[PDB]
């Protein structure tokens, strides 16, 4: 009476914890892509001169 | 220069592009799905410009571009855009060329075979991809939920699905394609704003609605007292912030544009309603298939984000099932990426590299072979 | 498991097996006589998915899987698929290895010679049992209900045997063996219910309508009082859980179909009845038997379960019966289940361990040795 | 336009209903069981219009109307709908009615009961019917095919019934209905011309691509071989046109959807066929019926216009049947209107004048009497 209700969760929580583990698996091998950059600038520090061009 | 040779992960629509590589939880990049053309007389020389821009060029160049989408309703319409979405998307993004590596698409599974030939086709004559497999949208939207068993229906700009899948089956005489979905959102959008006094008819304005609609817009749960409230008070109205300062605020027309996906006559549109093909998907199923897949509607695809759309689309559906049945919707954060995400999995199981077309066989059988190992 | 290195009994029928060990009075379980394959094309890859399902995994999986049943009108023709059952009958459920232990199987006396041949060359050879005997469910519910004498009616699911034993011995030229039985009544009731609007035709709405018979028939004591009300008011209706929380309310018809026992004309048979097939097995005896086969009628398997049939039986045969007479009718509460007992019985009886095949015997003569040695 | 008060005939289907007047060989008239409702917003006024349209009203102005059919399977789920194209059916267009005439109904054997009390009820009180009869649709094919023998395939719109009939008598433990029919085979079609990229799915689309099937399928003699040339070769196609000038060019899909009453499993459904249904229909009778049966298989109702379904019908079952036995099949002119026409020699035939239940009786019993006076 104890062994049969206990394979039956088995078979559910694997089913279950398994669709989570396959898609957490991707989530883990991966996680460059929910990452970021640091988007440095320039900012043209210089303002005390100009440019050579002639459009300058 | 990667770690090794999993396959490029694509998932290509009417809205968006988003692609990574396979084994990962998120694409690297989203790109619009679009190829932008100059509509104007350059008069300045030595100012860069293109003749076209693809992807997220296209949408930060758009004040002067007319902007094109190579797919509609889930299908390829103009391959020669999409060759340069994937070039961008593959090799300038995500920095890999698909001759390296195996490239994994998708389409639905009631989506026109000529779209999941001529991107197979493509992959392998222009991209020269080692392998191909074009995935069935409903089963990445299940891999990404941990379901074997349920409704899927992935509300998208393109097409909406509708499909009842039971222990990793199709049951395909179930299967309720229909042709109402996000992009007609959009262009109600457009027209019941003009209503309001704020045209919205080009490209730019088109993309303005677009932005509204994504942050704005909501379906109600009920619909009814929601309006009944939001037409009659300012209190319901939101602000949305235009390009160019101007301010423009949305009532009850803020949910009733959405509420198309259970109204479809708004559009012109001869359906029952999302809501309604999900109760057929379950409905044209055996009975002993119902009470599995009433207990598993599985929401998938963009749309999903508006809120009162799970919770519409579970009463809707308890109001037509039968009682003592239970009916629940499942609504997971991977909302929209959900098909990127059930196709970075699909890609690394094992079970999976016995499902490639080789660029061997592509060439002895042709484009046709996906059907043949596909779907 | 089991501590003990007895007989087994496995009792197969067109519906069920019932199997266990020699000794006790119950099978260990149940599995119908079922093997099922899906019907619907698979989607999903790497989420399992077997290529066929066995008996309680048959009906466990039923939403997709067509069901299909080996036996037929009380023999087997399937031979493959009962080796399947038998397999995980005994090595998964009863946890037993025949090889180390001798098997008792079960058959009508009327039913086809090849029936004993092939269940008695499937345990030799395929499960190397050590020795084979096959069994008379008439004479296993006479052990099961303390009785060397009666008219045994058996209710198979795919015939009913109808047979005269007097002290022990054979009356077999009084055999009245019917072509009516559970599935019959079960094919009576999917049409009937049609008449009434539900439509039960694929095999999971097969299965319904047995599991509706089993919940809500009777034959009635008397059939055309019975009706003149069931047929005039819901106050003799019953209603039905399908599995999707529809129901379906039955009248008349839930005793119109059991009704066949006492009317086969139902279905199509030329037959006056259970209660004719049991009055001329006792009527073609000699009048010195025919005393103790009156007092004597025995009901076994199922359908004896139904209410008004131990009563209608007797008042159906003492009709017909002369007076002064007794008749009388034996129906144990180990009603659908007695057989397997009488099996239990006989397996583990010391009169009965001479009358087994050995696996010497077979292996010199083959299968149809089975007809030399066991009845 | 007629002299005489003769009993009048509607063949009610899911597709259309004939309709005539009894003495005649053909209906009068074909009224589409259709009522439209338009689904667009009027604008203009002085423009006439219906609040609803009916038959042919419906088909004409379909551009703006949504059409729904009231009969579902053989039974009618919305009966005002059909109280309206009755009306039409008799004082418009055929120009007789019930008030005037008795009326003859024709139906399955198992259609649900109600379904025929509910027409009576209808003709009785809305239509004032004089007398009224219900005949089973395999009897009128058989008056109007010359038989009195064979199996009878109904072949209807949402339902096949699949009935033998011997020396008059019916035999209905052999009827093998099957839920498959012309309607089930356009959905197999307009999902196969889907793939192709011809989408059928408003109303328009739907009544087209119900008549592509009707001008342009067929099911011949051999599928595989059919297939291997129509899936190879141009030659093959055929372009149909659509109502705005565009066309369909459609291949092989010309003859899967005619498959489908060979191969069930196209639309899902747990079947081997209407040859295996007839099959079992002749097989399940005594042995000295099978004969006459054999030498009677009757094609009738729909889909039996399909080029080559007296050939492939009477190759499978000669197959299926017991050699010497010769195996023939009857498939006149007279198709699709054969049940109509044996409802004119039923209603006329001298022998059936006192078979009608009168304005009387029906007062007297109300409409629960069609269960006791026709059937």
């Amino acid at each position: 009476m104890q062994a049969l209700l206990g394979a039956r969760a088995k078979e559910s929580l694997d089913l279950r914890a398994h669709l989570k583990q396959v898609k957490k698996e991707d989530t883990e091998k991966e996680n460059r892509e929910v990452g970021d950059w640091r988007k440095n600038i320039d900012a043209l520090s210089g303002m005390e001169g100009r440019k050579k061009k002639f459009e300058s | 220069d990667e770690d090794e040779t999993t396959a490029l992960v694509c998932d290509n629509g009417s809205g968006l592009v988003k692609a990574g590589f396979a084994g990962d939880d998120a694409p690297r990049a989203v790109f619009p799905s679009i190829v932008g053309r100059p509509r104007h007389q350059g008069v300045m020389v030595g100012m860069g410009q293109k003749d076209s821009y693809v992807g997220d060029e296209a949408q930060s160049k758009r004040g002067i571009l007319t902007l094109k989408y190579p797919i509609e309703h889930g299908i390829i319409t103009n391959w020669d855009d999409m060759e340069k979405i994937w070039h961008h998307t593959f090799y300038n993004e995500l920095r890999v060329a698909p001759e390296e590596h195996p490239t994994l698409l998708t389409e639905a599974p009631l989506n026109p075979k000529a779209n999941r030939e001529k991107m197979t086709q493509i992959m392998f004559e222009t991209f020269n991809v080692p392998a191909m497999y074009v995935a069935i949208q409903a089963v990445l939207s299940l891999y990404a939920s941990g379901r074997t068993t349920g409704i899927v229906l992935d509300s998208g700009d393109g097409v909406t699905h509708n499909v009842p899948i039971y222990e990793g089956y199709a049951l395909p005489h179930a299967i309720m394609r229909l042709d109402l979905a996000g992009r007609d959102l959009t262009d109600y959008l457009m027209k019941i704003l003009t209503e309001r006094g704020y045209s919205f008819v080009t490209t730019a304005e088109r993309e303005i609605v677009r932005d509204i609609k994504e942050k704005l817009c909501y379906v109600a749960l009920d619909f009814e007292n929601e309006m009944a409230t939001a037409a009659s008070s300012s209190s319901l109205e939101k602000s949305y912030e235009l390009p160019d300062g101007q301010v423009i605020t949305i009532g009850n027309e803020r949910f009733r544009c959405p509420e198309t996906l259970f109204q479809p006559s708004f559009i012109g549109m001869e359906s029952a309603g999302i809501h309604e093909t999900t109760y057929n998907s379950i409905m044209k199923c055996d009975i002993d298939i119902r009470k599995d897949l009433y207990a598993n509607n599985v929401m998938s695809g963009g749309t999903t984000m508006y809120p009162g759309i799970a919770d519409r689309m579970q009463k809707e559906i308890t109001a037509l099932a039968p009682s003592t049945m239970k009916i629940k919707i499942i609504a997971p954060p991977e909302r929209k990426y959900s098909v990127w995400i059930g196709g970075s999995i699909l890609a690394s199981l094992s079970t999976f590299q016995q499902m490639w077309i080789t660029k061997q066989e592509y060439d002895e059988a042709g484009p046709s072979i996906v059907h043949r190992k596909c779907f």
